[PDB]
């Protein structure tokens, strides 16, 4: 009731000191399907469960390639996902064109945080409402980042976002020491990710239509497997 | 005396009723549920004082609360009405006065009305003294009420619901004979979080001794529903990406 | 954005923008009340009645069940308003579906319709199941006449609120009931649900109606995704 | 975008009145009294000085301002708006007239420029109207002496004698009973002093009232000699000693 | 615990407590107010069919244009506000012609659909970071049917949210629910062109209040060799008569 | 830190470079009728044979203002130029007077030109256009 | 209070007032400290009260006296953020005046400039006034010792002497009585140290209960320089009568 | 009254008492953040943060709660994470620009003034929001050691000891006691031990926590900002645990 008076826009604090529009934007992530990311000292992988409108429709794209050494997966709104993926592509292209340099994953996370913070303190727009998982390989090795649209970025060994992602996150926490040491064997890491995302399923089974995988590594350019390319991992 | 709050700006009267029914929970018990034909219907749990006192609902097999409830205080002999929802339309206000409130007054042989006004909507200039906050009256434009010199108003607009309530009470062809006087307390305020505003309004009403039987309140207690006024009680800790 | 308009001061929110029965706001008389007429039918012939709104239509597939129309409840108000309230039956179960609309239909019609339905059903004490939505609850709720799972300040309003009020404090107290409530957002007649809430609704409704899980869930899923009003922009806005 | 505009701050009430202009007029009516008297040989403009504290130096702040050597002005209302409008009028006298025709503008045209500036503030999306009223006295070759009053809405009228401020009605009546077509400048000064005597609650001396005249040319105020055709300023502000001497007499 | 009024559904840039944008939902509701359009994609071409709602018999029959030609290989059907669809169609035509000018080739159907969706995003931040262009989302939905060498015959659904889907069969408009149920029941991957046309006519007849004839319904198809064409009234009338005879056979 | 304005020449041209006056029949070409410039003025003629001092005079005050903002940034911080620019933008955006072209009093106070006159002040200065609606469309962006 | 609008922006009320301006005026007494300004024969002295209730604060960083130019000093009554904003803008104004007109900015001209900016804030809807009161002191090369005060309403005026704060009335009355007794609009002393001691004595007898060297701040303007005194200088002044 | 109805829905609005309620609501948002303290010793500063433990999935070296604005300037903040990151970025930009222009590290008071002006500019218009963070920053320059605290209103002050967050009352009481017990001054190592003790004592809320400490001293770190190695951190933790139990 009292929250109803102080949640008009992002330039208003409640009398208790709460910014409710940003909290609602954060809550918007739960409306998207689950994505899992993980990595070892050599490779980083993303696993995504895709959804279709109905039987006659296609499945949504959950994994987007940014550059030959970096990519991401989405959970949340579609427009903000499109905007942020295009922005990251532009930043990687600028780095390559101007410096002949590969954009670092940490730099991409910082740029995303800077762009996301702006919409949460000025009137006339809205905060973003998408969580992102960013995998990459650079001069410091393999990297996985979690971006929250409040303007936050965290570096983790593994994580999951989306609806009912708590089970996958718990599984990743329990078995950290196992997949943290899978070096030089992409298949084992991908299977560990698939098993992790299997914990978040509810009355659902992974198929060749609703499963998407992505991998990046030292000698592996960022590659996306869809359809029959994931049939071996089921 | 029967206390009838009105659904007005800031929900200040209703909130005040909560204070009155939780700061002195010992003297108050749930009495009756009135008909809610002209209100938006409401079903919910039973509210209790925050400090841990016993619920005003003494019956053990009742687990639900309706939109319009009447509580009674036998030690002071005071009747209070808690209304959860506004009227379906203003047109039915007359019905609400004629077929609901007046039968109760006649049935219990009751021998005030709490309200708030928004200054920006004062299209008839009834606010003659903006310096003061409250107004107390006792019994186009109407002059049927005698407001104290310290009140912010001396008349009431015909657009206000209080005029319709007064007209229905006075012009009733079979109004109860036991009804003697009418008291009308109103305050000027602005929308927002009006818990402290309601507390101050109740303090002013009690200090002015508008109701003789009303005892002073020293320790104010909220119900437990107010803890959910900003959503989940422990929601702030959930957003680890925002607060640190 | 250099500024925000000075004159965009919000209106006080203690007023609900509900439709007005009559244009004359200065009237001193008593506004007329809608008259409700309830149908010929054999109430004892049915051992169960289901009271809900149109948003729960996917929970009752037509071909899978034996949903057949039996009559219409007639509500008329003259100040002239007229409406029809069809009643369906499948097996030995009744079904009263209410078409809420916060723009066109006043809550007074819902109040009177609920009163008439409860008055007619109280003469035989059948099995009563209430399915509805609320914007004030955090998760799905199952309630009965003996236990209320709501915590303050959660509550239920609307037509389902009218039905529960009639069943609890009306002139027909004591009728046992089961109430299933799902979280929702949006004005009355335009609510929306989450996919998980839709699945939970399907599962619990199937369990309470005694149907096989797999086929019922398939049919309900297909009806939910077939451009139902409660799934408006879920697929196209969230990925 | 929703910031490419801003709604009008001054709108018509249902009765047909612009509320902000009326409230500015009320603010003017709460101000200190000022007056002007038009004679055959000059115009007198007078006002009452006020001070927040006795420790203030009343000579630093002057309610009487020279717009041109032959045009001066006085006020009733809010001081900062006065300062802004006086600076603008002094600039406009040069940009619009003296840089074009080589001569200072007549009284009526400068009044018209000021009134246009004030009117543009009542049809805006982000400034309130000026809450001030103006008295402008002047002289020009083809029109003689003139006295004008300008309102917050931007309307201006010529007066034989007038007053604005808190004591405006009584002062207007007193001037109505004490004006004629054959008055002289000294008689006008005496009448102005008598009229101001009825409005000042405190000390009525030379350090609490302010007077200025549009009279004859003052070649001693030019600052240079040698050109017989160069006329001195006709605007002259009376000193406190002169006001005291006139009050004693 | 009191019933007050919520106001989170009035601004396009305001979140609900659960993270929803209700102006997009209301734009979809505006879409549902329009007439019905059905698209069916097969291996021999894509069929589009629309219902013409004529409020008055004085309205010109050849005036309702719910089916337009974006390009020789791309056609479109619209449902919702026609004024917004006009701008969307102009943008799509410009994009196709510009792609031909700069690349000397036909544009992919998916690329054109993506461009239209990027335009539809313009009520907020643009896909390339552009400033906001319009004050509200569009109130139209599009069915885009095309053929290209990379992916064959494709049918896409474009919505005001900026998201498009690929469909085997899709219905939009007022009678979209029953039509979509019929499409779910009656679509298979081995349909021919004439069977698709007959199915479109049957579903339109099922979901239309007025009696279906050549004046309140319109058919069109896109094929690789003949491009995009809209059937005249005689061909559609012959198809309707054949459908009636087939129905009366049983 | 520029004294004389620099980088005043165009680097690209197009037939749709003037968004205000574009043909509705051919949106890629300008509208000659609504330009109201004599009808025989191609854009190319504006690229050559200009007076050398014209660009210096047209951009002088903006250049001095930018130098002042740069000095404030160097000596005071980001906040000072940010606040000055915000004030000026608010004042300029809230003013809409289609019947007059004079600058406001508050703009002159912010620019510190209350008692200053230049030739722009002395010299402030058809069939189609020059009406209120054209200014409304240009101001609102519609 | 404001009924409808006038609670956010500066437009006229039905009574012809600007409530936001008056509220900005009331905002000037938040710090609950007082300041006094007096003129000597060839110096101008400003004395401000220091209150440091917190023991964790660094006292040397607490100050409401600012140096604007070589000859002008300023004292601010009100919250310190708006005070620092005003101080920076005044520094910029004085420097720009010197650049544009070839000679140093006088105190009264700077006061008029700040007052004109305040008028802008009082008339524009999307701008708020600064809840501070500014007092400029100098020894002008033409006008001699000078004290000029500006307020949130855009009003400015010069003073023989002035006082501002929650207890300004008592100091004003004491100064008025002293100037009645002496019949001179300044202080007849040849050194600024005696003027500082006189101002300290006036402050002590007006406020009461006296103070130590750490509760005071003193700024002195001469014909060449405005300078703020340190704690040891104030201690010497307190000791020396 | 803490809640000003009718004057708390816009940023740049004065209440009838002359108060700005949106800034106060930002202050209340600050008061719910994690506890942070700063202590000024004889020749430097020490910062201490009560970090809350998280999942093991976090990379241990990539999540630090003490930010380095520059080689001689370190800061911590309590409130909103994005606001703190934004203010740290602005501070880094200001320090870099000053060092480029004047070929010397920026003095602490100049940095404090620039940051304070930037914060204060966000209380002037209704199209922005006050920062929901309070910052404790400091370092060493040619004049010595400086420690400052900056609030959402743009108000900043220099401190002998500063505390912010949920456990601000107990931390402030302990800092006052430490200042009283050492009229002469304090050393860097004693400051580190006392910072660990104060962070441990201030904690009162079933949840395990860790501690971060940071130094900047002339004698210990050559006037540079450094973190705490294993040995000193372990010693300070042992001292704090002895203090608690």
């Amino acid at each position: 009731m009292f929250r109803n008076n102080y949640d008009g826009d992002t330039v208003t604090f409640s009398p208790t000191g709460r910014l409710f529009q940003v909290e609602y934007a954060l809550e918007a992530i739960k409306q998207g399907s689950v994505t899992v990311g993980l990595r070892s000292n050599t490779h980083a992988v993303l696993v995504a469960l895709k959804r279709n409108a109905d039987e006659l429709s296609s499945y949504q794209k959950k994994i987007i390639k940014c550059d030959e050494h970096m990519g991401l997966s989405l959970a949340g709104l579609a427009p903000d996902a499109r905007v942020l993926s295009n922005y990251l592509r532009q930043q990687c292209n600028y780095s390559s064109l101007v410096f002949n340099r590969k954009l670092a994953v940490e730099r991409a996370g910082h740029l995303l945080c800077d762009k996301a913070q702006k919409n949460t303190q000025s009137y006339g727009g809205r905060p973003y409402g998408v969580g992102l998982l960013i995998i990459g390989y650079d001069k410091s090795g393999a990297h996985l980042l979690e971006f929250q649209p409040s303007g936050n970025v965290t570096e983790l060994y593994g994580t999951a976002i989306g609806a009912r992602s708590q089970g996958a996150k718990t599984y990743l926490e329990r078995t950290l020491d196992t997949f943290i040491k899978i070096d030089g064997n992409p298949d084992e890491l991908i299977k560990a990710g698939v098993e992790a995302i299997s914990q978040s399923l509810r009355d659902e089974s992974l198929t060749v239509d609703n499963l998407s995988i992505a991998i990046v590594g030292k000698d592996t350019p960022f590659t996306i497997y869809d359809g029959e390319a994931v049939a071996k991992y089921i | 005396c029967l206390v009838l709050p009105l659904v007005s700006v800031g929900n200040i009267p209703q909130l005040s009723i909560d204070w009155l029914l939780n700061s002195q929970a010992n003297e108050w018990e749930y009495l009756e549920a009135l008909d809610s034909k002209y209100l938006v219907e409401f079903v919910g749990p039973l509210d209790r004082p925050e400090d841990g006192s016993d619920s005003l609902y003494k019956d053990a097999d009742m687990k639900y609360s309706s939109a319009l409830e009447v509580f009674y205080n036998k030690k002071r002999g005071l009747f209070a009405i808690q209304q959860r929802t506004p009227l379906v339309s203003v047109n039915y206000l007359n019905n609400f006065i004629v077929e609901i409130i007046l039968p109760f007054l006649s049935k219990y042989n009751i021998s005030c009305i709490w309200d708030s006004l928004y200054a920006m909507e004062d299209e008839n200039g009834v606010i003659v003294r903006p310096q003061e906050v409250y107004s107390l009256g006792e019994f186009m434009v109407n002059n049927w009420l005698h407001f104290t010199p310290t009140s912010f108003q001396d008349k009431i607009s015909v657009d206000q619901p209080i005029f319709k309530i007064l007209f229905q009470i006075l012009n009733a062809s079979q109004r109860p004979k036991a009804l003697r006087s009418i008291k009308y307390c109103s305050c000027l305020a602005n929308e927002g979080d009006n818990s402290l505003d309601s507390q101050q309004f109740l303090q002013w009403i009690i200090s002015q001794k508008v109701i003789k039987n009303a005892p002073p309140i020293v320790k104010f207690v909220r119900p437990i529903s107010w803890q959910g006024a900003y959503g989940m009680a422990d929601a702030r800790d959930k957003f680890v990406d925002l607060y640190n | 954005m250099l500024f925000k308009q000075w004159n965009d001061l919000p209106e006080p929110k203690h007023l609900l923008d509900l439709p007005e029965i009559s244009k004359n706001l200065q009237s001193l008389e008593v506004c007329p009340v809608p008259k409700v007429e309830f149908p010929d039918l054999d109430v004892p012939q049915y051992s169960t009645a289901v009271i809900t709104t149109k948003i729960m239509n996917p929970l009752f597939p037509k071909n899978l069940l034996q949903l057949t129309s039996i009559g219409e409840i007639k509500t008329t108000l003259t100040v002239v308003y007229g409406f029809s309230f069809p009643i369906y039956s499948f097996g030995k179960t009744l079904l009263f579906s209410m078409e809420e609309n916060f723009i066109s239909i006043s809550p007074i019609f819902g109040n009177m319709i609920s009163r008439s339905i409860i008055s007619q059903l109280a003469q035989f004490s059948p099995d009563i199941i209430v399915i509805g939505t609320s914007d004030k609850i955090a998760s799905m709720k199952v309630m009965t006449e003996n236990e209320c799972t709501l915590q303050p300040p959660e509550f239920i309003t609307g037509f389902i609120g009218s039905v529960l009020t009639q069943l609890i404090v009306g002139p027909s107290k004591g009728l046992k009931f089961k109430c299933l409530v799902a979280p929702s957002e949006g004005p009355n007649g335009f609510e929306k649900l989450s996919l998980s809430d839709m699945g939970s609704l399907v599962d619990l409704c199937g369990q309470w109606l005694g149907f096989e899980p797999s086929r019922y869930s398939e049919e309900c899923y297909r009806l939910w995704r077939c451009d139902s009003a409660a799934i408006g922009a879920q697929s196209g806005l969230y990925i | 975008m929703t910031d490419r505009y801003s709604f009008s701050l001054t709108t018509f009430s249902p009765s047909g009145k612009l509320g902000q202009i009326d409230y500015a007029l009320t603010a003017v009516k709460q101000g200190v009294t000022s007056l002007g008297i038009k004679a055959t040989n000059g115009v007198v403009i007078a006002t009452e000085k006020k001070s927040s504290s006795p420790l203030a130096m009343s000579e630093t702040l002057s309610k009487v301002s020279l717009l041109t050597p032959d045009i001066g002005a006085v006020y009733s209302g809010m001081g900062p708006d006065y300062r802004v409008l006086v600076d603008k009028s002094r600039k406009v006298a040069h940009t619009s007239y003296k840089r074009i025709y080589g001569e200072y503008p007549p009284t009526k045209l400068l009044v018209s420029e000021v009134a246009k500036i004030m009117q543009e503030a009542t049809q805006s999306g982000g400034v309130r109207p000026f809450g001030v009223s103006l008295l402008i006295a002047g002289h020009d070759e083809f029109n003689g002496f003139s006295l004008y009053q300008v309102d917050p809405s931007g309307s201006y009228f010529p007066w034989k004698a007038t007053a604005i401020g808190k004591g405006s009605v009584a002062a207007k009546t007193f001037l109505e009973k004490r004006w004629n077509d054959e008055l002289e400048l000294e008689d006008a000064i005496h009448i102005a002093l008598l009229t101001l005597k009825e409005s000042v609650e405190g000390e009525f001396n030379g350090d609490t009232i302010e007077l200025a005249i549009i009279g004859d040319e003052n070649p001693d105020l030019l600052g240079y000699t040698g050109i017989p055709t160069d006329k001195g300023p006709r605007f002259r502000k009376l000193t406190s000693q002169e006001i005291n001497d006139r009050l004693e007499a | 615990m009191f019933l007050t009024r919520s106001e989170y559904d009035r601004g396009v840039s305001t979140f609900s407590p659960e993270g929803r944008l209700f102006q997009v939902e209301y734009s979809l509701e505006a879409i549902k107010l329009g007439s019905t359009a059905i698209g069916i994609a097969t291996k021999e071409g894509v069929v589009l069919g629309v219902e013409k709602r004529a409020t008055s018999p004085l309205l010109e029959s050849d005036s309702i244009e719910k089916i337009v030609e974006i390009d020789r290989h791309i056609g479109c059907a619209m449902s919702g506000l026609t004024a917004d669809a006009r701008s969307m169609i102009e943008h799509a035509r410009t994009a196709a012609v510009t792609h031909n000018l700069y690349y000397d080739e036909d544009i992919n159907v998916e690329s054109l659909t993506q461009s239209v969706c990027d335009l539809a995003l313009r009520f907020g931040e643009g896909a390339s970071g552009e400033e906001r262009l319009m004050s509200r989302p569009f109130g139209v939905a599009l069915l885009i049917a095309g053929h290209d060498a990379d992916d064959g015959y494709q049918l896409f659904h474009a919505e005001p949210s900026g998201t498009f889907y690929r469909y085997n069969a899709k219905a939009i408009g007022s009678g979209s629910e029953g039509a979509q149920a019929e499409l779910l029941n009656e679509w298979h991957s081995s349909l021919t062109l004439k069977e698709a046309e007959l199915l479109v006519l049957k579903i339109l007849k099922q979901v239309m209040e007025e009696k279906l004839d050549e004046n309140n319904a319109q058919l069109s198809c896109i094929t690789k060799q003949d491009g995009f064409k809209i059937y005249d009234n005689e061909k559609t009338a012959e198809l309707i008569k054949e459908l009636k005879e087939k129905e009366a056979a049983e | 830190m520029n004294i004389v304005p620099q980088d005043t020449f165009k680097s690209q041209v197009s037939t749709d470079q003037d968004k205000s006056v574009l043909s509705s029949a051919v949106p890629s070409l300008p509208d000659t009728l609504r330009q109201q410039e004599g009808g025989a003025v191609p854009l190319s003629t504006q690229l050559n044979d200009r007076h050398p001092l014209e660009s210096t005079l047209k951009n002088w005050e903006t250049t001095q203002r930018q130098r002042q903002m740069e000095q404030y940034r160097q000596i005071f911080g980001i906040a000072e130029p940010m606040k000055r620019t915000m004030e000026m933008e608010i004042v300029n955006r809230t003013d809409f007077n289609p019947l007059s072209t004079n600058g406001s009093i508050h703009r002159d106070i912010l620019l510190n030109k209350e008692c200053s006159i230049d030739w722009e002040d002395v010299y402030p200065g058809t069939m189609v256009g020059d009406d209120v609606h054209s200014k409304i469309e240009k101001q609102l962006g519609i | 209070s404001a009924a409808g609008y006038d609670r956010h922006i500066t437009i006229f009320s039905p009574e012809g007032r600007l409530y936001q301006v008056e509220y900005a005026f009331k905002a000037t007494n938040q710090t609950n400290i007082n300041s006094l300004a007096v003129r000597g024969k060839d110096c101008t002295v400003v004395i401000s009260q220091k209150k440091v209730p917190d023991k964790l604060l660094d006292p040397t960083t607490v100050s409401y006296i600012f140096c604007i130019s070589r000859t002008i000093g300023m004292v601010v009554n009100g919250p310190i953020p708006d005070a620092r904003n005003a101080a920076l803008r005044a520094k910029a104004e004085a420097a720009e005046f010197r650049y544009k007109y070839g000679y140093d900015m006088p105190c009264d001209v700077l006061a008029k400039r700040m007052a004109n900016l305040s008028q802008i804030y009082t008339q524009r809807a999307y701008m708020r006034p600064l809840g501070v009161i500014l007092t400029f002191v100098s020894v002008d090369e033409e006008l001699g010792p000078s004290i000029y005060k500006t307020d949130p309403a855009g009003y400015y005026v010069g003073y023989k002497a002035t006082a501002t704060g929650p207890k300004q009335q008592e100091i004003t009355t004491n100064l008025e009585n002293h100037f009645k007794k002496s019949k001179i609009d300044h202080i007849n002393e040849e050194s600024w140290e005696k003027v500082v001691e006189f101002a300290i004595t006036h402050m002590i007898d007006a406020l009461g209960t006296e103070f130590s060297k750490n509760d005071l701040e003193v700024g002195v303007a001469t014909k060449d320089k405005f300078f703020t005194l340190s704690a040891e200088n104030i201690e010497e002044r307190l000791v020396a009568i | 009254t803490s809640i000003g109805t009718g004057y708390d829905l816009s940023n740049s609005v004065f209440s009838p008492d002359g108060r700005n309620f949106q800034v106060e609501y930002a202050v209340k948002a600050v008061e719910n953040g994690t506890t942070s303290i700063g202590i000024k010793c004889n020749d430097g500063v020490v910062f201490a943060v009560e970090k809350l433990i998280t999942s093991k999935l976090l990379v241990p070296q990539k999540n630090v709660k003490i930010q380095v604005v520059d080689r001689h300037i370190g800061c911590v903040y309590s409130g909103l994470i994005p606001d703190g990151r934004h203010l740290v970025n602005r501070g880094r930009e200001e320090a870099a620009s000053f060092k480029k222009l004047y070929k010397t590290p920026i003095p602490i008071p100049a940095f404090a003034d620039r940051l304070g002006q930037y914060v204060q500019a966000h209380t002037l218009y209704n199209s922005v929001r006050p920062f929901g963070v309070s910052t404790i920053f400091g370092g060493v320059d040619k004049n010595g050691a400086h420690l400052y605290m900056l609030e959402p209103s743009g108000s900043y002050w220099g401190y002998k000891g500063a505390a912010t967050g949920k456990g601000r009352q107990s931390a402030k009481a302990e800092l006052e006691k430490l200042v009283d017990h050492h009229p002469e001054g304090l050393s860097a190592r004693e400051a580190v031990k006392q910072a660990a003790k104060i962070i441990y004592l201030a904690h009162e809320d079933e949840k395990d926590f860790e501690l971060e400490i940071s130094w900047c001293s002339l004698s210990e770190t050559n006037g540079l900002h450094k973190f705490v190695k294993g040995d000193l951190l372990q010693e300070a933790i042992d001292f704090a645990q002895k203090e608690i139990n």
